[PDB]
């Protein structure tokens, strides 16, 4: 959605068209800014590697889980 | 001390037209998300609480009242527009404050009211030539039966909604109620009563008047519920036993005396039924209650009774009929007394639904609604009202263009490539004029929950390339051939909406200061 | 005209606020949901104080003056007439769909848009019902399950004490008056009364015609046998007036004369019974003791003081016909019926005029007894329940769990299908499912155990233990599975809820501006 909203597009139509096609086919769905719409992005050519989705939700939930344990914040010194 | 004004407020100048500028935007503001039959709703409190809920621009304006002057202007133009149509007030609130906004920078620039208005009267004519050149008249299209295409238009209005999967018996029921009335087509003529319960297709459509017929007191197995020619009686007597209205009270010690009271207590009440049977009275009824010892005089002297109906269903059999109602029953004679061809008492959804066929003022007739709630019919009732316009629209004026805001797009493109070729102020004016002509298709996808950028931006594209007819369409979220589709208006009716905004718009700017009487 | 301090408010500010007062009404009512539910203490503006918690009766008592609020009081006055049992749900569910849609007007949705979502999955909803849907009488007329279901509802009202002689009463009304085999009731004609004194057990069914009025005489027949009821407004005796005597001699040369027209007219009044035929003489105003003694000899029953309404009332049962003067009697104008007896309630003598036509008519009343005025309104209303709920069931065999296992179950199927909706209803079809799980939600808070826990337990066991759908266990019993506990609602009245709440929140999304002129 924030890529939408970055690319022009409608950002709740643009993943909720996103999630049928998704159900429907596969992941080469995608936003394609270079066009400025909904494209199959395995035609584009543009891919990432699997290291930086899976490092970013695993680092990301660590800290969510660290943030979400902290109680309180004392003062030293 | 020695002062000019003393109490009388005055201002003068582009400050003034500037400020009825903006009063009448909040106008608009109150009016602009009715547009369209998918427009929202407005809530509207009187004095007294009672709530007021209801999509038509014409009756918000006549509660709200707006006491601003410039305000007042837009109101009784659209009132006007009301009364010799009854549809487009709407639009024409909306264009006149729109064509008030566009030209708020101009004046603001130091630009001459006057100057403005060369460009309305101008841009309005031209604007009304394009309509009747463009326009197309539709009487025997493809050789169908009118009967089949004013089925197409009244299912158009009734696309998509909460009788959508019956929407083919129900613009049936539109085409039947319209085509059986008389050369004068009114929307008042046609009634509408709502009955909880059953399916939808079992909505009724009664040729005269119907009502729900409340009275349940005795009188069964007597008054036959068929009559050739009856005298139909219609009043406003509460001919009850235990009554407020027919009643007697005398209180003494001779027992000989109450022989008299309690007798003298009904010859009063009989000399008023006596009363009812001498006038020739056969098809009797009254608003208030009868009780079950007159139902017994009607039984014994074979005379029909049904009362408990409402004022309006009375009235509009009145005129059906061709009677009158009597309050008293004294002056009850061949005078008021009504007429019709074929009466009967009916079974619909259970209840007993009273209504005489073939009156002789038969201009009139009701639609008995089923569902399986109220919102089911209230909701069936907005769009069924417009339904029976748009039928009656047809008929009437052959010549139509265009809907959802299709026209509003092409005047656009004509009035903004005239306005190149135009040297001078004018053209900066009819360019403006053209933009204000946006706001009717804009609304009515915002209302809709569109996106208005991707249509218009898809819609005025279209209309470059060729396009006469595409318009919005509140359904899909896309543009669509509205005359294809079936989505009509009247060319006459639309050219009275541009006189009358421009002319709206032209009393607006032509003014420059206000004048008030301190009082 | 007054212009000044108008309302004016319009945009999302009006939307959430219009909101706002919704969920007030809502959460006001999401605590007395079920059995469990809290009771809420009302006082009236007469001072009085009572404590129920019926979704009717606190919507009728909550005298919201804001606009939005009185619109959620209308939608609920039809609701009575249809469904009956889930008042509640429907105000519960309502606000939790307007506040799933606030999520929504964030996100930037239109509220036409999302009032086209719900519908949507209403549809889906209401189709998913009938797929999870049971049947009790189908394709036989039986009055054993009948009594048992509907017993199993008022077991939560004040009838609790005798609900089973209730619910055999209900069955025999609707019966009378309606047949299983048209399947087409009319609670219209099923009435209500009753009377303080007595208990809950003393309930009565009267097939026909009841007014708390007694013989003229105890040496009366107890059982009128003759069907010739001679209805009348004046008493067949020296007549009197309808409404005062206001006795006021003048002298003896009258009152001797009064006298006189005892024994004439107490002769030949009563002698007019017998040329006639009239065996039971209904009348307004009462006999004294000198016709009571023709009467008796005679075996001539007959009924003394009645009001002015209740005349009517035997008339249109019995089919009768109202005699307002001696000259106006015949055969013609009188009642008919097949026994009339006289009803002594034990040691208290109420003695209340029992017509029967000694078959099942179109006509029954209920008269509810009791020993305190508090538990006869709220035992009167849950009557009321048992009524709507037979009739859902006589009208539809087909019924659903309760205990929330339908609101579970159209929640996983509105979930499923909102994938497959490539507009922007997708969001307003998941708020939909969401909002559907605020009912069992809130009987698991009612009864005093953790909502969430609760409510995702049941629905991964309506997927990983078992498909077939499971309800929650507000009553502490056994276990969940509702079908076992004998909990299940029309399939009627589910489906109205969830079209009703919806109805109202597309009516209230659909309004952006409320206008008042202000006072100045
Ligand atoms: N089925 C439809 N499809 C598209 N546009 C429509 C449809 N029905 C009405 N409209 C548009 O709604 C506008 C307002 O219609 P109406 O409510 O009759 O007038 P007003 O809003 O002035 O009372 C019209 O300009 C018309 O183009
Ligand atoms: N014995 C029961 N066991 C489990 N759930 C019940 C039982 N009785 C009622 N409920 C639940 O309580 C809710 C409200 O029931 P009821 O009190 O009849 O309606 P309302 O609360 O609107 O008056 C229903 O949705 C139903 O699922």
């Amino acid at each position: 959605s924030t890529l939408a909203e970055n690319a022009g597009l409608n950002p709740i139509s643009t993943v909720t068209e996103l999630r049928n096609r998704h159900a429907q086919g596969e992941k080469t769905a995608g936003i394609n800014v270079r066009k400025g719409g909904i494209s199959n992005i395995l035609e584009e050519l543009v891919v990432q590697p699997l290291l930086v989705s899976v490092s970013a939700l695993t680092l990301a939930t660590e800290t969510v889980r660290s943030i979400l344990k902290i109680d309180d914040v004392v003062n030293t010194r | 001390v020695i002062l000019l004004k003393e109490g009388t407020d005055s201002s003068q100048g582009i400050p003034q037209l500037v400020s009825n500028i903006s009063a009448c935007q909040v106008i608009a503001e109150a009016v602009r998300t009715t547009l369209g039959p998918r427009g929202m709703d407005k809530l509207i409190v009187d004095g007294r609480g009672k709530a007021t809920i209801s999509n038509d621009g014409a009756t918000i304006l006549k509660l709200l009242d707006v006491v601003h002057p410039a305000a007042k202007t837009l109101v009784d133009i659209a009132k006007s527009q009301d009364a010799e149509v009854g549809d487009g007030t709407t639009s024409v609130t909306l264009l006149a404050a729109e064509f008030l906004k566009q030209v708020k920078p101009y004046v603001e620039e130091g630009l001459h009211p006057q100057i403005i208005i060369r460009a309305f009267r101008t841009a309005t004519q031209l604007a009304v030539n394009k309509i009747k050149e463009i326009a197309v008249t539709v009487k025997k299209a493809d050789k169908v039966e009118q009967r089949k295409l004013l089925e197409k238009c009244a299912m158009t209005a009734l696309s998509s909604k909460l009788i959508s999967q019956q929407k083919a018996f129900f613009a049936k029921m539109v085409v039947d109620a319209v085509m059986m009335l008389d050369d004068l087509l009114q929307l008042k003529m046609i009634g509408i009563k709502k009955v909880q319960g059953g399916a939808l297709e079992d909505s009724q459509l009664v040729a005269g008047v119907a009502f729900k017929k409340t009275f349940s007191y005795a009188g069964f197995e007597m008054q036959p519920k068929k009559y050739h020619n009856p005298k139909i009686a219609l009043l406003n007597v509460e001919l009850e036993l235990k009554a407020e209205k027919d009643n007697a009270e005398i209180r003494v010690h001779t027992v000989e005396d109450y022989q008299a009271i309690v007798d003298a207590e009904w010859n009063i009440l009989y000399d008023k039924l006596e009363k009812i049977h001498h006038s020739g009275a056969k098809v009797v009824s009254s608003k208030l209650p009868i009780g079950d010892v007159a139902t017994q005089y009607f039984a014994d002297r074979d005379m029909f009774c049904a009362g408990r109906v409402p004022e309006e269903d009375l009235k509009r059999t009145m005129m059906a009929c061709g009677g009158s109602i009597q309050t008293s029953v004294n002056a009850l004679s061949a005078d008021v007394l009504g007429r019709c061809q074929v009466f009967e008492e009916t079974q619909i959804g259970g209840e007993r639904y009273n209504f005489f066929t073939g009156c002789p003022k038969a201009k009139t007739c009701t639609f008995i609604l089923r569902g399986g709630a109220e919102q089911f019919m209230e909701e069936t009732e907005r769009s069924l009202h417009d339904a029976i316009m748009i039928v009656r629209r047809a008929i009437k004026n052959d010549s139509v263009v265009a809907g959802g805001g299709a026209i509003e797009m092409e005047l656009s493109k004509y009035l903004r490539d005239y306005s190149r070729t135009i040297p001078g102020k004018q053209q900066l004016l009819i360019g403006a004029y053209a933009k204000a002509l946006e706001i009717i298709p804009r609304q009515l996808c915002d209302n809709a929950g569109f996106d208005a950028t991707n249509i218009l931006n898809k819609l005025r594209a279209r209309h470059a390339q060729g396009g006469t007819w595409y318009g919005v369409d509140i359904n899909n979220e896309d543009i669509a051939d509205n005359f294809e589709a079936f989505v009509w208006e009247p060319a006459m009716v639309r050219i009275n909406a541009l006189t009358a905004a421009s002319e709206a718009a032209c009393l607006i700017v032509s003014v420059d200061e206000t004048i008030k009487n301190p009082r | 005209k007054d212009q000044d301090r108008k309302s004016r408010l319009m945009g999302l500010e009006a939307l959430k606020s219009h909101i706002m007062a919704a969920k007030a009404v809502a959460n006001t009512m999401r605590t007395s949901l079920g059995p469990n539910g809290l009771d809420k203490m009302m006082v009236d503006k007469d001072g009085d104080v009572t404590v129920t918690n019926d979704g009717a009766t606190i919507l009728s008592m909550m005298d919201v003056d804001h606009q939005i609020a009185k619109l959620m009081v209308e939608l609920s006055k039809s609701q009575d007439d249809e469904i009956g049992d889930g008042t509640t749900g429907v105000v519960v569910l309502a606000g939790a769909l307007l506040e799933e849609a606030e999520q929504l007007l964030d996100r930037g949705i239109h509220p036409i848009r999302i009032a086209d979502g719900y519908e949507q999955a209403a549809r889906v909803a209401i189709e998913h019902l009938d797929k999870i849907s049971d049947s009790v009488l189908v394709d036989i007329k039986d009055t054993e399950p009948l009594i048992q279901t509907a017993k199993t509802t008022l077991g939560s009202k004040v009838v609790n004490s005798c609900h089973r002689q209730m619910a055999e009463i209900a069955v025999n009304a609707v019966l009378t008056v309606a047949d299983m085999e048209r399947r087409d009731v009319d609670f219209e004609l099923i009435k209500v009364e009753g009377k303080v004194g007595g208990r809950l057990e003393d309930t009565k069914l009267i097939k026909g015609v009841i007014v708390d009025k007694d013989f003229s005489h105890p040496q009366m027949p107890k059982k009128v046998e003759d069907a010739k009821i001679a209805i009348l407004t004046c008493p067949f005796e020296p007549p009197k007036p309808k409404t005062k005597h206001k006795l006021d001699v003048t002298s003896v040369e009258d009152y001797k004369a009064l006298q006189k027209y005892e024994k004439e007219k107490f002769e030949e009044m009563i002698q007019q019974i017998k040329e006639t035929g009239a065996n039971l003489a209904i009348c307004q105003w009462g006999f004294d003791d000198e016709a009571n003694h023709l009467l008796l000899q005679n075996n001539l029953p007959a009924v003394r003081w009645v009001g002015g309404p209740e005349i009517e009332l035997i008339a249109i049962a019995t089919g009768g016909r109202i005699v307002p003067r001696f000259s106006e009697l015949t055969a013609e104008k009188l009642g008919f019926a097949g026994l009339v007896q006289e009803i002594s309630f034990g040691t208290t003598k109420d003695k209340m005029l029992v017509i029967e036509q000694c078959k099942n008519s179109r006509a029954v009343t209920i008269f509810i007894r009791g020993g305190n005025k508090m538990i006869i309104e709220e035992a009167k209303r849950s009557l009321h329940d048992a009524l709507c709920v037979i009739r859902n069931l006589i009208r539809d065999n087909r019924v659903v769990y309760g205990g929330g296992a339908a609101e579970i179950s159209c929640a996983l199927a509105v979930s499923q299908e909102a994938d497959k909706c490539p507009t922007l209803e997708q969001y307003a079809m998941r708020a939909f499912a969401d909002a559907l799980e605020v009912i069992p939600m809130a009987l698991s808070e009612n009864s005093g155990m953790n909502p969430i826990q609760t409510m995702t337990e049941v629905r991964a066991r309506q997927v990983k233990e078992m498909n077939p759908a499971l309800g929650i266990d507000c009553l502490h019993k056994g276990t969940n599975d509702m079908k076992q506990q004998h909990v299940i609602e029309t399939l009627i009245g589910k489906k109205q809820q969830i079209s009703l709440a919806t109805q109202m929140v597309r009516m209230i999304l659909k309004i952006d501006d409320i206008r008042k002129p202000g006072e100045s």
